[PDB]
């Protein structure tokens, strides 16, 4: 201990991701211990959910991993699915692979771009949020909420896609390929890019594991492991696509996971595509999801239960269960507790983030002060759902 | 299935070599970077002419919160309180009495406007298509209490955007 | 469209033409329509004070000829 | 007398902007406010160092121009390039025996 | 040619407006001196124009009126004076203006 | 005002000083820049200040008591004090040199010639009025409150002044 | 008279600083599928106007300096520096001819290293003072490559005069024959102008204070000021060394206006280049020039020593 | 040409307010996802820049602050800290339902509900999360506002 400095994230650069007040110790240069403060933004998020009805707290998960949006609200619903003892429908299970590949094109698009925003590369980030917009515009198009969707529910979606809406997607997805060249052509092969990242937040494949990191961050150290692949959930058992790895498990492989999977996504989106099938969109029990309006305005038997479902909610067999979701940070799940009635017992959340901050100390040891920089951005780390 | 994403081993022949010196001494790769750039000059920026240009948006929209009314005149409310029941943030307050003709409507209607999420769940559970999320989306104002909406706020928004309102949830009714 | 960020450069290109332009005339008309005198090395500033003597007007850049031989 | 008169007006000025945007958005009574709240690594003290030297070495060869002007050439080029081959032996002394830490 | 062909359309934005002082009108009020159909007018004075050759964004635009309701908007204008019909068009919210 | 409000309650504070007062602020400052104390005749005046706080806390309580109607009350420090003697104190907590012995003008006249005339005053004795004690609230010495007030002033063991009991 | 030749030297180019920052957040838009500044007057040709006015009349924060005395000489140094620099160049008539002009210039820059000194050496901040070290052992290291790159070209132009330079181009640009340089030389003058991808102190304001933040409103202007004169005084000796332009004497605007756009374009390079590539980690930075860049400087210097020699192409001593 | 002073002084004010209108410095406290949606008016659909807000500005050369996002008690005193800061004219911009009025979070033990608790906001601008649209308005309302103002005519009759 040369010198403490308490480095603190107040002028937030133009991150949007949070603020971390971080407190260091700098033997010179080198960094002999990294000490995160996070509870910056704890809103208390899993202490209200536990007075709300189980459709009233599903907006809770929009705002933990907010560039993630409907990636989240699928944890949730699996969740309550799970609980429930029900099984939605084909047709929005493949709605709802279709936009968890899209959220992770958006996530994705947002870890790279502020990444090589925090290392001075400024360019790259208009160019792809000016995707991110023509992906909102979907996101706007099926809910009505460009960011914040609810769109995703315990037993399937909300609404079915407008007309028209699946050329347009066909559109942007054609073209998108083109984008990560232009991107690729700035950071992949560039020497600089190379330095600030090469060889720098090395982690061995047995600290990972113990260390509890999941997704990006055990995929660079080699190690072969993707929910997805290996426990699948929706329909992730019927589409082609290769699981990226990493083989020196630093920031660079790190960084070529994430461009190398927002590729295979578009190979997954063109496949849902092509095997949407017809037929609606939630679970067709009336007890769960409500009815129809038109069937609600006419139907005794159906307008007593769009009363309960949007007043009561609707009981959950008393249980326990953890669920995880490769969401696009990480292994994303919720243990959540149900004591039978309309309000969970208890909602604990396993962000992805919060598993690898802790590790932040780990990989900064015997690392100049510029490197932290770099260290924090590979991990894809935003607070909301660090600290909740 | 799975794909090393970076395990090649570069041929180190002389020419390969070469290249590689050459990349180094002479800065090919930067130079290949300048490239890119230097094409998006020439390329018509995105931006839209705001406000004499507006970002597209769909029918489902959410925005200000409205109270509509039937087509002869009355009132589409019926303090059936659902709305209140299920808006997450608690921020809609009801209290209704029944009217001097004997009819059910509410007296108190204010949507808190800092304690909305704009989730849309009210216009979900209102069984009379009454509160709806107009598409009013440019009503920011220069003090909290104009953001605290009461009944005769939302029914001037009513009788002031039905001319769209009423068009939007026929274009989109159908999809619920 | 990209020709529109012209304006800037050309209304730049005018400040940085100005220093140039104004030296050149500047010149002139102190020198009479000549390039005004280096004199980097005492020779040439040994001469360009004789010329000024030669002048008679205590001017240097009036550059007299045969018409002074008489 | 000129360039006494033009570093002059070119400092002169300097002041006047300095002065002028010290003291007159002062004159313009913004209210007031209350009272709002080294290591010495080594590394940065040799790069002043390692450059000091380096720097002198230069100052001999600044002459160089001149010198190529002279008739005994061989003995110019000579001298002329021992100085610049030693100002290497100086840079790879420091660096063969890890002197240039900072650049790490 | 074509570059020279560019610059006819540079003077047809002239025309386009009215003459000059219509081109330059519309260049401080609107800093854009694009030329389009008038697909409408408003009883406010907003005048609706359109141009479907430009990319889904920028094709239909307004030049809000020189006065609303008693204030003078010369300058003022802001996105809250397009009256609730046409509100639908312009926002590409719908296609029949 | 009280021809016109005879109900009206009146009250006659102090040399208020606070931490934007225009009291003690203002022998730190006009002094110090230029300026070398200019302290006409030191010795001859007595002052007693008030805090600022203090004399708020008596106006809330003037509303709240029913008998403060028609009433004028005197709002006054705990210590008297000799001019000389605080004017020191300032620059001794303001870590400045003392050394004892700007025109009206436009925008905000600061170091005006009447200012100057006031703070020769001094204080008058009334205990006829009643103070700051019949409404239950307690004074506050210049000791505790006056480093907070001159903290800033100060660049980056010191003993207060003298009263006049 | 004079005294006219001065101030319609040093006004034009506080105009131009102004409008380089137009140019710049524009240029950089178009790079980045913008606009930018297109609304405060028309194309944007207002905004520079609005940003002065504002800076300056806005309210000067309290530095709390430790000292002030240097808190003010700062500002004054790097202003008065960065004008100083432009009265040796020629264009193509300098306004104050200089025998040793090259030197004039290589020995002025050197001084600027001053403010960026004691502006943290008044700070009162101990991170500050460290964050300001760090940007004046930048400046430094670099200007050996800038003498050294600077001096093997004058073997090819023979004297340090500047308007000689035109001279030695006249059959050709120096840019061919000292290609080498120019890449290295060019990069010097980035490093040595804080600029991107060396820009550290605007980067790493958060990790380590830079050495200006403490500065007010009205005072930025002038450190901020200053850098971009420096950038167009840079190019411009730039375009003097490699890209001469063939003097006229009858038309002497003919030279001004090809003189002009070839360092207009230079200036743009800086822009192009800040929108393109990431930051140099400080260590990395220093590496190019120890490790890459000082080694081929000195190989250079030897090989442009021996050439003329050998060649028997040693340019005239006048 | 006989000018009345009120006529000189008048036409200033509108000098100066039109300087500090056209040319916004912001800061912006990234705190929540509000700050996702404040990206996106500085991307290039809406550039934000063009009207003369930089996307970037440090606290001490900042003319507006952007509280965009929750602000949990542990924050609170940050934000006034950095908020008196600021070299006036100080002015600042309450976005989305969590600054508001504590929007979502609002009745958490470790809220603060809303930023006007802690500073005197300006303007607000609703939803969660406002458009980047929306925000870019409540931004555009804020420079007629900064046009309105009567500074020197106070002055001048004082
Ligand atoms: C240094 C030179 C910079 C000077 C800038 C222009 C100086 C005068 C501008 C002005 O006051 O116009 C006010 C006016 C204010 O509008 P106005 O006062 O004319 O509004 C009334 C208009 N009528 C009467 C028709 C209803 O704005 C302009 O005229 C635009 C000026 C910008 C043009 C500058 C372009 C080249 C730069
Ligand atoms: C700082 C600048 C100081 C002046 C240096 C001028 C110079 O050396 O350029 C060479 C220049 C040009 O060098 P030159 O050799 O190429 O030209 C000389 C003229 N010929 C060639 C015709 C013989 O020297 C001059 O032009 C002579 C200037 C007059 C002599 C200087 C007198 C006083 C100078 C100021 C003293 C210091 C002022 C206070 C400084 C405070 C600390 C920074
Ligand atoms: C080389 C170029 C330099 C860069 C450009 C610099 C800008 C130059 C162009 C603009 C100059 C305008 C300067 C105006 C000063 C800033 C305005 C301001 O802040 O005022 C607020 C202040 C506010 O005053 P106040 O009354 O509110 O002060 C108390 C306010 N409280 C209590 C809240 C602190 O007003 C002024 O100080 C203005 C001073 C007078 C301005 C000059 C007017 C002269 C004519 C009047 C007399 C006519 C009689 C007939
Ligand atoms: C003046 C001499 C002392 C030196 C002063 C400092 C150096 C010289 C620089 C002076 C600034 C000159 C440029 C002013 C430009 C005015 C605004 C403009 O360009 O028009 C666009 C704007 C256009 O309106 P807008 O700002 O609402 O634009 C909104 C955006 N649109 C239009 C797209 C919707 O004009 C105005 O807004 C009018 C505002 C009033 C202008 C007040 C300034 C008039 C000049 C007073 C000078 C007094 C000096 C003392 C006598
Ligand atoms: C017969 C006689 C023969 C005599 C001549 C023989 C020699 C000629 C052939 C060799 C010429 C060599 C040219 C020397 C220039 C320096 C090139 C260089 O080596 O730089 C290397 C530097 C770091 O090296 P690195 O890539 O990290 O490799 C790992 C090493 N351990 O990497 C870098 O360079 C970093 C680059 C930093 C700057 C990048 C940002 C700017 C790039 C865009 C500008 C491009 C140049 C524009 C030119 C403008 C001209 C005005
Ligand atoms: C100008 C705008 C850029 C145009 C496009 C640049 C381009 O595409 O050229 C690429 C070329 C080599 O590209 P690369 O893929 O790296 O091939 C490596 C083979 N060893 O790159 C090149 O051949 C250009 C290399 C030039 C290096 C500097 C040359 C002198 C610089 C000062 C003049
Ligand atoms: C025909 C010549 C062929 C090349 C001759 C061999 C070149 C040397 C290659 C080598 O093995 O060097 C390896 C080593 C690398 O050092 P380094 O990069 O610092 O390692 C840690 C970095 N983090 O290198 C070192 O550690 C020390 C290298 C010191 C070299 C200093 C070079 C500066 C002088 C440049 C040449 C100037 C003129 C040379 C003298 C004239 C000789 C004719
Ligand atoms: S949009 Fe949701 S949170 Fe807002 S008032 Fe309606 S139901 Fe309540
Ligand atoms: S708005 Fe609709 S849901 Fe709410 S009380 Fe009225 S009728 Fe019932
Ligand atoms: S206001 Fe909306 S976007 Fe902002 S933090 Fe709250 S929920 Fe998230």
């Amino acid at each position: 201990l040369v010198s403490n400095l308490t480095l603190n994230f107040g002028p937030q650069h133009p991150a949007a991701h949070g603020v971390l007040r971080l407190v260091m110790e700098l033997s010179g240069e080198m960094v002999r211990k990294c000490d995160p403060h996070i509870g910056l933004l704890h809103r208390g998020t899993e202490k209200l959910i536990e007075y709300k009805t189980y459709l009233q707290a599903l907006p809770y998960f929009d705002r933990l991993d907010y560039v993630s949006m409907m990636c989240n609200e699928q944890a949730y619903s699996l969740a309550v699915e799970k609980l429930l003892n029900i099984r939605p429908p084909p047709r929005a299970q493949w709605i709802r692979v279709l936009f968890g590949e899209i959220t992770r094109l958006l996530n994705h698009i947002m870890a790279v771009t502020t990444h090589a925003l925090d290392i001075g590369a400024m360019t790259p980030f208009f160019w792809m949020f000016e995707e991110r917009e023509k992906m909102f515009e979907f996101y706007e198009r099926v809910s009505g909420a460009r960011m914040h969707a609810a769109y995703v529910r315990p037993g399937g979606v909300h609404q079915d896609l407008p007309l028209g809406l699946m050329d347009d997607i066909y559109e942007f997805s054609k073209n998108f390929s083109l984008r990560i060249d232009e991107l690729e052509e700035m950071l992949t092969n560039n020497r600089i890019w190379r330095n600030r990242t090469v060889d720098i937040g090395i982690v061995t494949a047995e600290d990972a594991l113990n260390y509890g990191f999941s997704g990006v961050m055990l995929r660079g150290s080699g190690i072969q492991w993707d929910l997805r692949k290996t426990q699948p959930y929706d329909v992730y058992d019927q589409v082609e696509f290769d699981v990226p790895i990493g083989s020196r498990g630093d920031c660079y492989d790190r960084y070529l996971c994430r461009v190398e999977e927002m590729r295979q996504s578009i190979r997954i989106i063109s496949q849902c595509l092509n095997k949407m099938p017809p037929g609606e969109i939630k679970v067709d029990d009336a007890k769960v999801s409500p009815p129809k309006r038109a069937e609600m305005k006419t139907s005794m038997e159906s307008l007593i239960h769009h009363f309960k479902l949007y007043t009561e909610g609707y009981q959950v067999p008393p249980g326990a269960t953890y669920t995880a979701i490769e969401a696009p940070k990480g292994e994303f799940g919720v243990y959540l507790v149900s004591d039978g009635s309309s309000r969970p017992y208890r909602c604990k959340i396993k962000a992805p983030g919060f598993a690898h901050l802790a590790g932040l100390d780990k990989m900064s040891k015997g690392h100049m002060l510029a490197d932290v920089v770099a260290i924090i951005g590979t991990q894809d780390i935003v607070f909301g759902e660090v600290d909740r | 299935t799975y794909k090393y994403v970076n395990l090649r081993e570069p041929s180190m022949d002389m020419k390969s070599v070469t290249d590689r010196a050459a990349q180094t001494l002479l800065w090919t790769e930067l130079i290949r970077g300048l490239g890119m750039t230097l094409s998006y000059l020439f390329r018509e920026p995105a931006t839209i002419n705001y406000p004499f240009e507006k970002g597209p948006l769909s029918p489902r929209f959410r925005g200000e919160h409205a109270l509509r009314r039937y087509p002869s005149g009355e009132e589409r409310c019926i303090a059936c309180k659902l709305c209140e029941a299920v808006c997450p943030a608690q921020a809609i307050t009801i209290e209704a009495e029944p009217r001097a003709d004997g009819s059910r409507r509410t007296t108190r209607y204010d949507i808190d406007m800092t304690k909305c999420i704009y989730c849309g769940f009210c216009q979900e559970a209102c069984p009379v298509d009454a509160i709806v999320e107009g598409p009013n989306f440019e009503f920011s104002t220069e003090t909290h209490e104009e953001l605290l909406y009461n009944k005769e706020k939302l029914l001037n928004n009513g009788d002031k955007w039905e001319a769209e309102i009423a068009a939007n949830i026929q274009a989109d009714y159908l999809y619920r | 469209m990209w020709f529109e960020v012209l304006p800037g450069i050309a209304v730049m290109g005018v400040c940085l033409f100005i220093p140039g332009m104004a030296t050149a005339r500047i010149h002139r008309f102190s020198n009479g329509g000549k390039e005004k005198r280096v004199a980097h090395y005492p020779y040439q500033w040994y001469l360009m004070e004789r010329d000024r003597r030669v002048s008679g007007v205590n001017r240097s850049y009036v550059s007299k000829g045969l018409e002074n031989i008489d | 007398m000129n360039l006494m008169l033009a570093l002059l007006t070119n400092f002169t000025l300097a002041t006047l902007l300095v002065i002028i945007a010290f003291w007159l958005p002062q004159l313009n009574v913004y209210s007031e406010k209350t009272s709002p709240y080294l290591p010495f690594s080594m590394k940065f003290f040799l790069v002043a160092i390692t450059f000091l030297l380096f720097d002198l070495e230069i100052a001999l060869l600044l002459p160089l121009p001149w010198a190529s002007q002279t008739a005994n050439l061989n003995t110019m080029l000579t001298m002329a390039l021992f100085l610049i081959i030693l100002l290497a032996v100086s840079l790879a002394y420091e660096w063969t025996q890890k002197g240039l830490e900072w650049t790490e | 040619m074509e570059l020279l062909q560019v610059l006819k359309r540079g003077l047809q934005q002239v025309s386009g407006h009215g003459g000059l002082r219509g081109y330059l009108r519309v260049l401080f009020r609107a800093n854009d001196v694009r030329v389009g159909t008038l697909v409408g007018e408003d009883k406010y004075g907003n005048k609706y124009y359109e141009d479907n050759k430009q990319f889904f964004g920028r094709h239909r635009w307004v030049i809000y009126t020189t006065e609303m309701n008693g204030k003078n908007t010369f300058w003022d204008v802001d996105g809250s004076m397009v009256p609730p019909e046409w509100h639908r068009w312009l926002h590409c919210m719908t296609d029949d203006p | 005002v009280r021809e016109t409000f005879p109900e009206a309650t009146i009250i006659k504070p102090a040399e208020i000083f606070g931490r934007e007062d225009r009291f003690l602020n203002y022998f730190a400052n006009i002094r110090w820049f230029g300026g070398v104390p200019l302290i006409s005749l030191g010795k001859k005046t007595v002052k007693q200040p008030v805090y600022i706080v203090d004399v708020t806390k008596g106006i809330i309580n003037a509303i709240k008591d029913p008998d403060a109607r028609g009433k004028t009350f005197a709002f006054v420090g705990p210590s008297r004090y000799l001019l000389f003697d605080l004017v020191q104190y300032v620059f001794a907590v303001a870590h400045r040199p003392f050394l004892p012995y700007f025109e009206i003008s436009p925008f905000e006249p600061w170091t005006t010639r009447d200012k100057v005339e006031r703070i020769h005053t001094t204080d008058k004795i009334l205990p006829h009025l009643p103070g700051l004690e019949d409404l239950g609230v307690e004074a506050t010495p210049l000791e505790l409150k006056a480093i907070e007030v001159l903290r800033r002033h100060r660049t980056y063991d010191v003993q207060p002044a003298k009263t006049i009991p | 008279m004079f005294m006219i030749n001065i101030l319609m030297l040093i006004i034009p180019i506080l105009l131009a600083v102004a409008f380089l920052t137009l140019v710049e957040r524009k240029v950089l838009g178009y790079m980045q599928l913008r606009k930018g500044p297109n609304v405060v007057g028309p194309y944007g040709l207002l905004q520079p106007i609005a940003d002065a006015i504002k800076l300056f009349i806005k309210e000067p924060l309290r530095p709390a300096t430790s000292s002030a005395s240097m808190f003010i000489l700062a500002p004054i140094m790097a202003l008065g520096l960065a004008l100083t620099m432009w009265i040796p160049l020629p264009m193509p008539y300098p306004l104050i001819n200089m025998n040793l002009g090259v030197l004039f210039m290589l020995a002025m820059s050197s001084l600027a290293v001053y403010s960026i000194l004691w502006s943290g050496w008044a700070s009162n901040s101990k991170y500050a003072l460290i964050g300001a070290l760090r940007a004046v052992a930048q400046t430094i290291s670099y200007e050996v490559t800038l003498a050294i790159i600077l001096l093997s070209v004058l073997l090819m132009s023979g004297s340090f005069t500047l308007s000689t330079l035109i001279t030695t181009q006249e059959q050709m640009w120096l840019i061919l024959p000292a290609w080498p340089l120019a890449m290295m030389w060019f990069i010097s003058t980035l490093a040595e102008t804080n600029r991107a991808p060396f820009d550290l102190t605007e980067g790493e304001s958060e990790l380590v204070s830079g050495f200006n933040v403490e500065y007010a409103a009205g005072p930025f202007a002038l450190f901020f000021m200053a850098e971009y004169a420096n950038i167009i005084m840079m190019n411009i000796f730039t375009a003097i060394l490699f890209l001469g332009t063939s003097h006229n004497p009858h038309m002497p605007e003919l030279y001004t206006i090809n003189f002009t756009i070839k360092s207009l374009l230079l200036t743009m390079s800086f822009l192009w280049i800040r929108a393109s590539y990431p930051r140099f980690r400080y260590d990395q930075l220093m590496h190019l020039l120890w490790k890459n860049f000082l080694p081929l400087t000195l190989a250079l210097c030897m090989w442009h020593v021996s050439l003329p020699i050998l060649t028997s192409g040693i340019p005239p001593q006048t | 040409p006989s000018s009345r002073g009120e006529y000189v002084v008048a036409k200033l004010d509108d000098l100066i307010n039109w300087a500090r209108r056209s040319s916004l410095w912001p800061m912006t406290f990234g705190l929540a996802c509000c700050a996702v949606e404040m990206m996106h008016m500085a991307a290039p659909r809406y550039d934000m820049d063009r009207f003369g807000v930089v996307f970037r500005a440090s606290p001490r050369q900042s003319d507006v602050m952007i509280v965009a996002g929750t602000l949990t008690n542990k924050m609170a005193p940050a934000l006034r800290k950095v908020y008196d800061q600021m070299p006036e004219p100080r002015y600042v911009v309450s976005m989305g339902s969590c600054a508001n009025g504590g929007g979502y979070y609002h009745y958490s033990y470790s809220v603060v509900r809303g930023c006007d608790r802690i500073v005197p906001v300006d303007i607000y601008v609703p939803g969660c999360p406002p458009t980047a649209e929306a925000l870019l308005y409540g931004i555009l309302q804020l420079q007629k506002k900064i046009k309105r103002e009567k500074r020197l005519r106070i002055w001048y009759r004082r």
